[PDB]
């Protein structure tokens, strides 16, 4: 049986950036996104829909503008805890 | 401790106990109805620790047993944040938010079994019975906490088999290595029952004293064993701000 | 004796029976008795008849 | 067979603890 | 398994049998 | 094969302009590099933050792209965060604060050209750069 | 205080006629048991 | 645990003073050769 | 005549079977209670979080392990370096839970073992020996003590210092070689040419005084026989040894000073082992073998791999596995 | 533990034989 | 039950000791 990181790996959350489940590093590949910016969006967290990370409170013109230019690098899942409890989304031992 | 420094609690067991409130006075909190309060410095102290036995029959009560902690003065919750919120019917609502809001504790019962667990208040919200217009001694916080997984999802067992982590399979055994059970980790997200009665108030610095009383799962260990089921009762002290 | 008692009380079969100590029943068994064995019928009366886990009414 | 597992270990001690016993005894016969 | 232990038990008798013939301490007129 | 023009051969700036390092440059930039860099970068690593590290797609991916001579001399200069937010000058080594990093404040302006180079040289002469902190 | 030498030792002893008997009694007691060891 | 502290203080103390005393006790003359020294 | 001098005289005795001293007065209680705790934590202690993360070790035979596997584990990285005496714990189950018999074990050894290096000088000085068997035996203790003490101190943790167990004494070898490449260390490698070089040498001896006996026996016995406790006459002839070892080398490579060969054959392995204590010992202080890794480099600038760098492979494929759970920050500080 | 079965009879009689033969040869020693 | 194996054979080993030291042949000067 396969256990739910590796089902959740048989999903989208395998192909592109997840907002609800991804860590802070896998932002990197967007440009102006780590550190701030993928904070901001990892604080945010939970999305129920990609389009709603343009929600934030706070945000500004370059950011969102950024976020709407990379919109397509984006896909929501549910929130997994095994991904998120302890802040694994900001170092899950990853160096 | 108020006016203890660090170099004369150290290595005595002091920093692992609750402050107490010194002024033995009744005091009341006074509170508007329709207001918020954050409470700052918020320590839980454990002191007594309880686990269901399981007995072999169905029928037969299970009853708590008494453990003795195998770690050492690691057990107390401190410097934790929350707030309390004042419904529109007198309700008052304790809402812990961060802080050191977790110890790993193992205690042993008698007949040689060590049941450790993920001691904590994690995202308590206690509520007391509508009608309070001041915290005194009558509040009693009661509501749900979160339990999270005693081990990560980064933890390899002595196999090397984790959840995000590691084999998914016994390699030692490469013909039977998809036989075990334990070979799928899971985390799954406990839930514990917290009490808070509240049973010293000093008004003149909004500190609040009591007592608890908890109930949460054990380590199950990734999923290779059903959790049992343990009671802690302790001491807490708070700060309110108003 | 016992359930005997309980129903001259006035409880029902099935509260008198309930009152019996799973200890008690499991005197009541020749599977306990010592004349039962074997002379190399070796260890424990466990590996017997097993571990005893209910009494089933 | 489902046999006792002690049978094979207890047969072959009981044979051979009085076998050396006798076997020790008789070689030293003579000293 | 228990076939070689009964067969072995079995054939430390009959050999101690050719021994104790074959090999026996020879009375003597003394 | 020897350290050819092409290896030397590196991006000056982000609208195609290259530059050639000649052997001289390279090896000073390599000196300056043991001499104050490997103590964090290590091997292009990181060691107090291998999220930004001194790998070739690390470098491609700031903002603005620091995988280009200029832009790394900039960087060396006014330090910023991966996404060009946060001043950084009181936290990474440059030349622009003597006070606080007084081992660079005898780098100049051809060093630190020469260590902007040679770090974008050496990715091309290692496939371990830039990796994991163990690897 | 000394260690003397003990005069009570005496030999033992244990013919060959002896050697046989007892083998052929601990083969024939085998024989006999292990059946009911094995159970 | 205080009993067997002060136990173990007892008994450690009174084998290092027995050490101390007994080398402090001539013992270079406790020897085969010359014991005048 | 008084009591105390009759104590004194009974401890200092040369006609006890065995030798009790000043340093017995203390070596016989503290090796005896190391013994005890050993043997009773060996076969029943309870599991040990060696890395203090709450992860329990089975160190004993009843709890799973075989003679080869059990241990007495070094107690939790939580007490560092902390002296944890039973004294200290609230329970006895909390004092084994946290390593308490490794503590007692290793303490009551070390101070043993230096009272037996004591006793050994006083003997020699009882029966008007020449003083320096305890030199000799000042190698293995000075190793034991790098092993169980220092190596922990210089690391700052009890839990870094040898298990009491054969298994776990290979996880501290691989677990030293990936932090420490002791292998390129030149201390280590002289510890080696001590102990090959000492059985070289044990064999070269024994081998050459057992070639160069004299006729004493007949070919009925065993040739042991021929030398009596005791006896003024030597029993092998050095000449003849001599002119064999150096007609199969040079005659200049030959002892023919039993003085000046017996000398070799106890500094020779003695030294050898200091060296590789002190290696081991400077270790702990992070001072590790020698870094060859990418050392040689073409002209291009690319590394050529030698040895050291697969090696070096081998120690990181150990340290990325070893205290799979312990570490939380990228580099292992200690 | 999931030992090998054949252990216990195998260890025992790997101290037991040598021991015993040693044992033989030691009593009759002086005959 | 192994843990009864690897017991005896280390008691073994200690009793071997024990009786070596305590009753050894004693070395006589002849
Ligand atoms: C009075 C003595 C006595 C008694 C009543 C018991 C009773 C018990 N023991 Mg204990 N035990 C004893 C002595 C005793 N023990 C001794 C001395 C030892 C050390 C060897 C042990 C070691 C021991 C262990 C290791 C275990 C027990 C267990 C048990 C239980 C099961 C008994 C069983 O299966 O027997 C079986 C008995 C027999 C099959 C009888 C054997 C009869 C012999 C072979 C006849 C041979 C006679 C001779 C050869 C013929 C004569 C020949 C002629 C020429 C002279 C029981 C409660 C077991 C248990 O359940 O423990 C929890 C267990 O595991 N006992
Ligand atoms: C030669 C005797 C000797 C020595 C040197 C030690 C030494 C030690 N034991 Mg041990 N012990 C011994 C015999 C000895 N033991 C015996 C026979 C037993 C069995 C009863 C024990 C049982 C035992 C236990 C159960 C424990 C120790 C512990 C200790 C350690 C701490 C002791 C301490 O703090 O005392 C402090 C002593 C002093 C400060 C001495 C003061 C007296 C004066 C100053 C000296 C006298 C000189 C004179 C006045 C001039 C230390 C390694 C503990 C341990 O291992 O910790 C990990 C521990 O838990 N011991
Ligand atoms: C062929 C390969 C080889 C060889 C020959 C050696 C040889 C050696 N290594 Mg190395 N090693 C190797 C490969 C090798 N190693 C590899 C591959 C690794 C990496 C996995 C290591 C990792 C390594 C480490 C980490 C250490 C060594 C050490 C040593 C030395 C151990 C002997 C010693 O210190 O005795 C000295 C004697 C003793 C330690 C014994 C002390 C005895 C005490 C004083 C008394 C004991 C009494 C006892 C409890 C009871 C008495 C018994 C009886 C009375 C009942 C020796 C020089 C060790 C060393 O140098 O130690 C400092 C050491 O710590 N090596
Ligand atoms: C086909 C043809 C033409 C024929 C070939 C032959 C020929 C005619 C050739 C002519 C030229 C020729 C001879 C050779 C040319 C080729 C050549 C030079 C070959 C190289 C030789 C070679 C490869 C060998 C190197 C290895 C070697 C033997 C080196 C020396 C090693 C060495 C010095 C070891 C000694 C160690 C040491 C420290 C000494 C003491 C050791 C020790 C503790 C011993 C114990 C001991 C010692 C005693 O002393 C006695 C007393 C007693 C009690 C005792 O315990
Ligand atoms: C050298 C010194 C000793 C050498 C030993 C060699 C002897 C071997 C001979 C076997 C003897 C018994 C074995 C039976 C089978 C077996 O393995 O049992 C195995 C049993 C153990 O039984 C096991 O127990 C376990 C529980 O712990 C489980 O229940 C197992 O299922 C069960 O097999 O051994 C014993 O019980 C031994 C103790 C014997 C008790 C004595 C009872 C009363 C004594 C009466 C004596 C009569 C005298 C006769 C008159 C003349
Ligand atoms: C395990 C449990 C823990 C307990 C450990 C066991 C107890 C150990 C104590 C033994 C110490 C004294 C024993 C002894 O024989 O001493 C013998 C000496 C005197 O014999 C002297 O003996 C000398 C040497 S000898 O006997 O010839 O070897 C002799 O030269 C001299 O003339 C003579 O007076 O007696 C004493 O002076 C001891 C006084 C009491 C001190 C110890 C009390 C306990
Ligand atoms: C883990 C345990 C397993 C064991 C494995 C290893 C084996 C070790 C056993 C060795 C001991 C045997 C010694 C024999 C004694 C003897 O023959 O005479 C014993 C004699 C006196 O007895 C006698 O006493 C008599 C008394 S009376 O006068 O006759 O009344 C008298 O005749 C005279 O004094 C003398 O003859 O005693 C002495 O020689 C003086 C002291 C000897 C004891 C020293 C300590 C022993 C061991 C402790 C050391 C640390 C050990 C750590 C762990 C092992
Ligand atoms: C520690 C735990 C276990 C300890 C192990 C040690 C166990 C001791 C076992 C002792 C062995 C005893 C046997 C010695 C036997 C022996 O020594 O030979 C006979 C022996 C001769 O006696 P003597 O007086 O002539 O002594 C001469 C000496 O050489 C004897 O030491 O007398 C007896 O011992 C009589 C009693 C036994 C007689 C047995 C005879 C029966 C044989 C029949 C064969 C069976 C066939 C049956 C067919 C159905
Ligand atoms: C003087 C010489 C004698 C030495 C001193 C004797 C005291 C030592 C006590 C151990 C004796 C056996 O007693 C008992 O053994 C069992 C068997 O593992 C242990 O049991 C322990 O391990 C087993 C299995 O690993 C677990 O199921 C059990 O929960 C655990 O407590 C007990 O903790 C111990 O109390
Ligand atoms: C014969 C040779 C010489 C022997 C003489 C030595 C006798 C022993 C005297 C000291 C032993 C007891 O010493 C006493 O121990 C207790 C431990 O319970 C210590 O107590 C300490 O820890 C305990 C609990 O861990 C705390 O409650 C206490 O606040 C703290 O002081 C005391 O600080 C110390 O004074
Ligand atoms: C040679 C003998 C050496 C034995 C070593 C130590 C023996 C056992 C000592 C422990 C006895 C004390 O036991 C402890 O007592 C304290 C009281 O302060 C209790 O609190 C603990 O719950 C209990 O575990
Ligand atoms: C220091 C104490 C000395 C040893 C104490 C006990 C002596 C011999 C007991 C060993 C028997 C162990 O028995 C074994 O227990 C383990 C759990 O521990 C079980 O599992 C095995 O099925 C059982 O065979
Ligand atoms: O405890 Mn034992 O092994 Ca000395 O290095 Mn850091 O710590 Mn842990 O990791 Mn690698
Ligand atoms: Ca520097
Ligand atoms: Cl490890
Ligand atoms: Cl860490």
């Amino acid at each position: 049986e396969l256990n739910a990181v590796d089902a959740k790996l048989t999903t989208d959350f395998g192909q592109k950036i997840d907002l609800n489940n991804s860590d802070i590093r896998d932002f990197r590949g967007l440009r102006g996104f780590y550190p701030n910016l993928a904070s901001e969006i990892i604080k945010n967290a939970p999305y129920d829909t990609v389009e709603e990370v343009l929600d934030i409170p706070g945000l500004s013109e370059t950011q969102k503008s950024r976020l709407e230019a990379n919109l397509g690098s984006f896909t929501v899942t549910e929130p997994s805890i095994e991904l998120t409890s302890g802040d694994d989304r900001i170092n899950p031992g990853v160096y | 401790k108020s006016q203890l420094t660090y170099d004369d609690i150290v290595n005595t067991g002091l920093a692992n106990v609750c402050p107490e409130i010194s002024s033995f006075t009744r005091g009341t909190i006074e509170v508007e109805p329709n207001t918020k309060y954050f409470v700052s410095d918020f320590c839980m102290e454990p002191q007594e620790y309880f686990v269901k036995e399981e007995p072999v029959n169905k029928r037969q009560k299970a009853e708590y047993v008494k453990g003795k902690v195998l770690t050492r003065q690691t057990t107390s919750l401190e410097q934790i944040r929350g707030s309390i919120a004042v419904g529109a019917d007198g309700t008052l609502t304790f809402k812990e938010k961060d802080g050191i809001d977790f110890q790993p504790i193992t205690v042993l019962l008698p007949g040689g079994e060590e049941v450790p667990f993920f001691f904590t208040v994690k995202n308590f919200t206690g509520t007391t019975e509508p009608g309070f217009t001041s915290i005194n001694s009558s509040t009693d916080f009661v509501g749900d906490f979160n339990v999270p997984s005693y081990r990560g999802a980064g933890f390899l067992d002595p196999k090397a088999r984790g959840l995000y982590t590691g084999y998914d399979n016994a390699v030692a055994l490469p013909s039977a290595a998809d036989k075990f059970r334990t070979n799928k980790k899971e985390t799954p997200l406990g839930k514990g029952t917290l009490s808070l009665q509240v049973t010293q108030v000093d008004g003149s610095t909004g500190e609040i004293a009591g007592i608890f009383e908890s109930e949460q799962p054990s380590d199950t260990d990734l999923g290779a064993k059903e959790p049992l089921d343990v009671k802690v009762r302790g001491i807490f002290y708070g700060r309110v701000d108003t | 004796r016992r359930v005997d008692s309980q129903l001259a009380e006035g409880a029902s079969l099935s509260e008198a029976w309930s009152t019996i100590p799973e200890k008690l029943a499991f005197y009541d068994y020749v599977g306990n008795s010592p004349a039962k064995g074997g002379l190399f019928r070796t260890g424990a009366m466990n590996s017997g008849d097993g571990i005893a886990q209910e009494w089933i009414g | 067979m489902q046999v006792n597992n002690l049978g094979f270990i207890a047969s072959i001690l009981f044979v051979l603890v009085p076998t050396v016993f006798l076997l020790i005894l008789f070689i030293q016969t003579g000293k | 398994m228990e076939s070689v232990a009964y067969i072995l038990v079995l054939t430390m008798a009959l050999a101690v049998l050719f021994f104790a013939i074959a090999f026996r301490e020879p009375p003597r007129i003394e | 094969v020897e350290l050819t023009e092409s290896t030397r051969t590196i991006p000056l700036d982000e609208a195609g302009g290259t530059t050639t390092l000649t052997a001289r440059q390279f090896t000073n930039g390599q000196k300056i590099f043991v001499d104050t860099c490997t103590q964090c970068h290590l091997q292009g690593k990181t060691k107090t933050n291998n999220n930004v590290s001194l790998g070739l797609a690390d470098l491609a991916g700031a903002e603005p792209r620091r995988d280009n001579v200029l832009a790394l001399v900039e960087f060396l200069k006014n330090p910023k965060s991966y996404d060009g937010e946060d001043d950084y000058s009181e936290l990474h080594p440059n030349i622009s604060r003597p006070d606080i990093y007084p081992e660079m404040r005898n780098y100049t302006e051809d060093d630190i050209f020469d260590v902007a180079g040679y770090t974008l040289i050496a990715p091309k002469l290692d496939e371990r750069w830039g990796g994991t902190i163990y690897f | 205080m000394d260690r003397n030498s003990n005069p009570n030792r005496q030999p033992v002893e244990l013919n060959r006629t002896s050697l046989y008997l007892g083998l052929l009694l601990v083969a024939v007691l085998g024989i006999l048991f292990s059946s009911y060891f094995f159970n | 645990m205080l009993t067997l502290k002060i136990a173990v203080y007892i008994v450690v103390g009174l084998f290092i003073s027995l050490f101390i005393f007994g080398f402090l006790s001539s013992d270079p003359t406790r020897n085969p050769g010359r014991k005048d020294f | 005549a008084s009591l105390w001098e009759q104590f004194c005289q009974w401890v200092t005795s040369t006609n006890n079977r065995i030798y009790v001293g000043w340093f017995g007065t203390l070596m016989i209680p503290t090796l005896l209670t190391a013994t005890t705790c050993f043997i009773i934590a060996f076969i029943a202690a309870p599991p040990v979080d060696i890395d203090g993360i709450r992860e329990p070790v089975a160190g004993s035979l009843l709890y799973g392990n075989n003679i080869i596997s059990g241990a007495v584990v070094p107690s939790s990285n939580a007490i560092g370096l902390h002296f944890y005496p039973i004294w200290e714990a609230a329970s006895l189950d909390e004092w084994l839970y946290n390593g308490g018999p490794y503590q007692l074990v290793v303490f009551h050894f070390l101070i043993g073992i230096f009272c037996y290096m004591g006793r050994q000088w006083e003997l020699s000085y009882r029966l008007g020996m020449r003083p320096w068997i305890c030199v000799a035996y000042s190698a293995p203790v000075s190793a034991a003590t790098a092993v169980f003490l220092i190596y922990p101190i210089g690391q700052g943790s009890f839990s870094d210092g040898m298990p009491l167990g054969i298994s776990g004494t290979f996880n501290f070898m691989i677990n030293f070689q990936a932090e420490h490449n002791i292998l390129m260390h030149p201390f280590h490698m002289l510890g080696v040419a001590g102990v090959f070089g000492g059985s070289l040498f044990s064999a070269m001896h024994g081998s050459l005084v057992t070639s160069s006996l004299v006729r004493e026996t007949t070919e009925v016995e065993s040739q042991n026989y021929g030398y009596k406790f005791g006896q003024e006459e030597e029993t092998y002839n050095i000449v003849a040894a001599h002119g064999y070892f150096g007609r199969l080398i040079f005659q200049y490579a030959s002892f023919n000073n039993s003085r000046s060969l017996h000398f070799f054959l106890g500094a020779w392995p003695v030294i050898g082992i200091w060296f590789t204590a002190m290696g081991v010992s400077t270790m702990a202080f992070n001072l590790n073998g020698f870094n060859f890794n990418q050392s040689i480099l073409d002209s291009q600038g690319r590394v050529i791999g030698t040895w050291a760098d697969v090696l070096n492979r081998a120690n990181i494929g150990f340290e990325v596995m070893h205290e799979r759970n312990a570490h939380n920050f990228p580099l292992d500080l200690a």
